[PDB]
């Protein structure tokens, strides 16, 4: 689970 | 599902991109000029980590980017992030010939590059790019168009039509800016080409920089953040 | 010299300068290992380089440069130029790479496949855009002149940039002749030049993958990047 | 360099 996936979310 | 980005005028596109610009961040305030790999990369890794968070929130505000799936957004940022850091570096270094303004309080000369194995070669390439932008009198409005092109283009062939339509809109916007600046028709397409060819150069620098960051990782020289490690790992 | 040619004259010059398409030593009745297949491609690329050097001499502007600068540009660009040639002749072969008329491979042949997929993707992109032969030879000459220009006196570089401007003019000429509106011309110009960023990427990733038998000429071309 | 030489021919 990528950090970038979390950060791109609102 | 029609995208709002394609309905913007050239002036609205430029306004959107200017408004989305991240701030210029500072490095640490210790006066000591870095001359070792450890001190240099300590500062740069910290700066880049902070710039990445602003980059991610900048990308969300690039018209068209929001219309992509999360997976596609992830892929484009993974591909483009170092290119985007580098074009920003070259832009803010323009008015400092022979120097790289990593931050307002972190100005390096190539002498400091020579004190890091593998760095001077890229240093010189970045300097050459800055000088080229300066001699072309690159404008802020043009710069933000180019940075957005890097974001949308650098990962697009390793995945479609939506991204190409948005890219076309940014081309339109570049030409609009050049026409507004009074360039003749021939001058407009010549300048457009000049700018886009520099993007090949920026890709080249990013490729070589990425290899160096991997060498950095493997040597376990400086502590790397998990975000950086994941961004870097996307290029392995 | 190069700066006096009309657009049509520039296109004619580049078309007439085109290298031949060479054959490989592939034999369908012979088994090949990963080593011997690389050998085929090495042998092929090595022979292509000889034709590429003679082609470069016929690109308008190139002979005006010093020998040292001619060497630098070719060292920088040779793999990009092999690659764009490969992608061009693979256009009408969806899903495959036509290394030679007698050597057509798709992706399940590999061991590399990363580079192959990128080359395939580029070929598909060319096909979708319906890239024209006249556009292709312009793009290939841009690579030769552009790829090494920022890693080299200042006069030599200005002359290269003048020739690059003429090639841009030539591309726009071709698109106008094909009936594209001015907006379509500028858009297509940009589409084509952005593909050059991907071709640079592929060249660098290929070298990175190589860090394969190598000819004396290839060895020397390679050290230039290391 | 070989490239050097082939260019001179
Ligand atoms: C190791 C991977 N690659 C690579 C190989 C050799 C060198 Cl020197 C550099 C790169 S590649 O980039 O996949 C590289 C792209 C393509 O497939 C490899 C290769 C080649 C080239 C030279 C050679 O001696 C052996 C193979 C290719 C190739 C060969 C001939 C062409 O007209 C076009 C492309
Ligand atoms: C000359 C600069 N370059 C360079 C190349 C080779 C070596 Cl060995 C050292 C540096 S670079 O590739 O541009 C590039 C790699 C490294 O420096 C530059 C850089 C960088 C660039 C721009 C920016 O806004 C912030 C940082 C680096 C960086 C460092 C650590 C990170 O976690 C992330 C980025």
């Amino acid at each position: 689970h990528k950090i970038l996936h979390r950060l791109l979310q609102d | 599902k029609n995208s709002l980005a394609l309905s913007l005028t050239a002036d609205q596109m430029v306004s959107a991109l200017l408004d989305a610009e991240p701030p210029i961040l500072y490095s640490e305030y210790d006066p000591t000029r870095p001359f070792s790999e450890a001190s240099m990369m300590g500062l740069l890794t910290n700066l880049a980590d902070r710039e990445l968070v602003h980059m991610i929130n900048w990308a969300k505000r690039v018209p068209g980017f929001v219309d992509l799936t999360l997976h596609d957004q992830v892929h484009l940022l993974e591909c483009a992030w170092l290119e985007i850091l580098m074009i920003g570096l070259v832009w803010r270094s323009m008015e400092h010939p022979g120097k790289l303004l990593f931050a307002p309080n972190l100005l390096l000369d190539r002498n400091q590059g020579k004190c890091v194995e593998g760095m001077v070669e890229i240093f010189d390439m970045l300097l050459a790019t800055s000088s080229r932008f300066r001699m072309m009198n690159l404008q802020g409005e043009e710069f933000v168009c180019l940075k957005s092109i890097i974001l949308l283009n650098s990962g697009v062939y390793t995945f479609k039509d939506h991204i190409h339509r948005v890219l076309d809109k940014i081309t339109d916007t570049l030409i609009h800016l050049m026409a507004k600046a009074g360039l003749t028709l021939q001058q407009q397409h010549q300048r457009l080409a000049q700018l886009l060819l520099i993007l090949s150069h920026i890709r080249h620098m990013s490729n070589k920089g990425m290899e160096h960051l991997y060498s950095m990782k493997c040597k376990n020289v400086v502590p790397l953040s998990d975000l950086l490690l994941e961004m870097l790992d996307a290029h392995r």
